[PDB]
C-alpha cells in the first residue's frame, strides 16, 4: 500500500502444509479447482504475519466469472470457534491455491473484506516448481490512470517470504533429516545463492522476452504502461560510465586480493604449526611403543 | 536517438535544432533538469550536456520489435553465465 | 647481434670475409634482418624523411625504398609519415577479464572446500 501498514508478509509452514493439506481434502473429482481459504494471523507494522488457515466451502463455474460460492457463514461460525481457543486471531487476509490469478479474485476480495479492513491474497502453490518461493502476496488497492480511465480495483504486489518460530523451526528440521541441507558450509552456501540467482533472473527475463514476442505478434493489445517501465530498464543498464568504472573496479578488487592473501598466508602457517605438533607427538609415541 | 555510451550533446549540436544561439541552451537545458525530463548535469566548459535519464514515452510495433532482439540479446549473456558457474564451481562446491 | 636487436650486423655480413665460404651463405639472412628492422621502426618513430628510412634499411636507391614503403602502407610525403599501430587501441577493457578471473575466484573456493 501507500500506507506503511503492509510490506512483508511472512508466512509460518505449517500454513502452507495446511493450504497443501486443504487441496487433497477437496481432492476427489473436484480437484483441479481453485480452493479458498481464510488467513488468521497477527500483525503490528509492516508484517501480516499469517498462522492459521481453515479451508470455506468454496464453488465455482468453470467458464463463468460471477458463478462463485462462499458460505460467509462458515467463516462467521469458525472465527469464533478458533478465537474462543486463541486470542490475538483476526482475520488478516485469505488464500487462493494459485496457480496464477483469476479475474474472479477481486469479487473474492470483497466478501472477505466485510471482516478486516486490508485483507491480503496469498497465492501458494500446489506444485513445487518455482525456484523462488511459492508465495507471492497482493494487496487490493485502487488507483486513477494518465489515460483517463475510471479508477479501478486492481491487485498489487508486496515483497514476501516465510518465517518462522521455535515449534515450527524445529518441526521442519525434523522433517528434513532425509533431504541433508546441513552438509553443505558456509563458503559454498553462498556460491549456491549467486549462481541460484541467476537461476532467476533468467527465467524472469525470459517471461518478459515471451510476452513482449506476444504483443508484438500473435497480436495482444498494447498496454502502454508495462513497455514504459521497461524503458527505465534499459536506462538503468550499467553502462556509460565505462572507462572510469573499469579503472576503479579494478582497484578494489586488487584490495581484496590483498586480503585474501593475508588470510590464506595466516592460515597456512597455523596449520604447519599443527603438522609440527603431529610429529612431535609421534616421536613421543615412539618412545613408548618401545619400552616393554 | 543516441542510445549508447554515446549520451553527450554538443551545445552547438543542440543549438541548431532549437532555433536559438548558444547563450539561451543553458537556461533552455535548466528548465529541463527542473521539470524533471531531463536528469543530469551541464558540462559548461567543454560545451556538452550529461544526458543521464530520459522520461519514458509511447513507443509502437516496429520499435517493440526491436526491444525484443535487444532483451533476447542479454537473456543469453545470462545464461552464458549461470552455464560458467554450474561448470567447475557448482559441480565441486554443490 | 642477431637475438639482441643490434644493427650494423648487416655491415658485418660483408666484413666477416676471413672465411669467404662465410659471405657466400650469410646473404640469406638479410631479408629476415630487414623484417626485424621495420618492425620495430613501425611502433619506435612516427615522421622520418625517405632518404633516410633509404639509408637505414640499408638500400641504395630510392625505387626499392618505394616497394617497401607501399607492402608496410605508408604515405609519401615530404617525409614518410608513420601510421599508429604500437597500441592503436588500448587495453582499456576489464570485461574481457569478467569472465576468466571469475573462473580463478571459483578455484580458490574449490581449494578452500575440498576434503583433504
Amino acid at each position: 500500500m501507500p500506507e506503511l501498514a503492509v510490506q512483508k508478509v511472512v508466512v509460518h509452514p505449517l500454513v502452507l502444509l495446511s493450504v497443501v493439506d486443504h487441496f487433497n481434502r477437496i481432492g476427489k473429482v473436484g480437484n483441479q479447482k481453485r480452493v479458498v481459504g481464510v488467513l488468521l494471523g497477527s500483525w503490528q507494522k509492516k508484517v501480516l504475519d499469517v498462522s492459521n488457515s481453515f479451508a470455506v466451502p468454496f464453488d465455482e463455474d468453470d467458464k463463468d466469472d460471477s458463478v462463485w460460492f462462499l458460505d460467509h457463514d462458515y467463516l462467521e461460525n469458525m472465527y469464533g470457534m478458533f478465537k474462543k481457543v486463541n486470542a490475538r486471531e483476526r482475520i488478516v487476509g485469505w488464500y487462493h491455491t494459485g496457480p496464477k490469478l483469476h479475474k474472479n479474485d477481486i469479487a473474492i476480495n470483497e466478501l472477505m473484506k466485510r471482516y478486516c479492513p486490508n485483507s491480503v491474497l496469498v497465492i501458494i502453490d500446489v506444485k513445487p516448481k518455482d525456484l523462488g518461493l511459492p508465495t507471492e502476496a497482493y494487496i487490493s488497492v485502487e488507483e486513477v490512470h494518465d489515460d483517463g480511465t475510471p479508477t479501478s480495483k486492481t491487485f498489487e504486489h508486496v515483497t514476501s517470504e516465510i518465517g518462522a518460530e521455535e515449534a515450527e523451526e524445529v518441526g521442519v528440521e525434523h522433517l528434513l533429516r532425509d533431504i541433508k541441507d546441513t552438509t553443505v558450509g558456509t563458503l559454498s552456501q553462498r556460491i549456491t545463492n549467486q549462481v541460484h540467482g541467476l537461476k532467476g533472473l533468467n527465467s524472469k527475463l525470459l517471461d518478459i522476452r515471451s510476452y513482449l514476442e506476444k504483443v508484438a505478434t500473435g497480436k495482444l493489445p498494447i498496454n502502454h504502461q508495462i513497455i514504459y517501465q521497461l524503458q527505465d530498464v534499459f536506462n538503468l543498464l550499467p553502462d556509460v560510465s565505462l572507462q572510469e568504472f573499469v579503472k576503479a573496479f579494478y582497484l578494489k578488487t586488487n584490495d581484496q586480493m590483498v586480503v585474501v592473501y593475508l588470510a590464506s598466508l595466516i592460515r597456512s602457517v597455523v596449520a604447519l604449526h599443527n603438522l609440527i605438533n603431529n610429529k612431535i607427538a609421534n616421536r613421543d609415541a615412539e618412545k613408548k611403543e618401545g619400552q616393554e | 536517438t543516441r542510445p549508447a555510451n554515446h549520451r553527450q550533446l554538443t551545445f552547438e549540436e543542440i543549438a541548431k535544432s532549437a532555433k536559438i544561439t548558444v547563450n539561451e541552451v543553458e537556461l533552455l537545458v535548466m528548465k529541463a533538469l527542473s521539470v524533471g525530463l531531463v536528469k543530469g548535469s551541464i558540462d559548461e566548459v567543454d560545451k556538452r550536456v550529461h544526458m543521464t535519464w530520459v522520461q519514458p514515452r509511447v513507443l509502437d510495433l516496429q520499435q517493440i520489435k526491436g526491444m525484443k532482439d535487444r532483451l533476447e540479446f542479454w537473456c543469453t549473456d545470462v545464461k552464458s553465465m549461470e552455464m560458467l558457474v554450474e561448470h567447475q564451481a557448482h559441480d565441486i562446491l554443490t | 647481434y642477431l637475438m639482441e636487436g643490434s644493427y650494423n650486423k648487416v655491415f658485418l655480413a660483408k666484413g666477416n670475409i676471413p672465411a669467404e665460404s662465410y659471405t657466400f651463405f650469410i646473404d640469406i639472412l638479410l631479408d629476415t634482418i630487414r623484417d626485424e628492422i621495420a618492425g620495430c621502426i613501425e611502433k619506435a618513430y612516427e615522421k622520418i624523411l625517405f632518404t633516410e628510412a633509404t639509408r637505414i634499411l640499408f638500400f641504395n636507391t630510392p625505387k626499392k625504398m618505394t616497394d617497401y614503403a607501399k607492402k608496410r602502407g605508408w604515405v609519401l610525403g615530404p617525409n614518410n609519415y608513420y601510421s599508429f599501430a604500437s597500441q592503436q587501441q588500448k587495453p582499456e577493457d576489464t570485461t574481457i577479464p569478467s569472465t576468466e578471473l571469475a573462473k580463478q575466484v571459483i578455484e580458490y573456493a574449490r581449494q578452500l572446500e575440498m576434503i583433504v
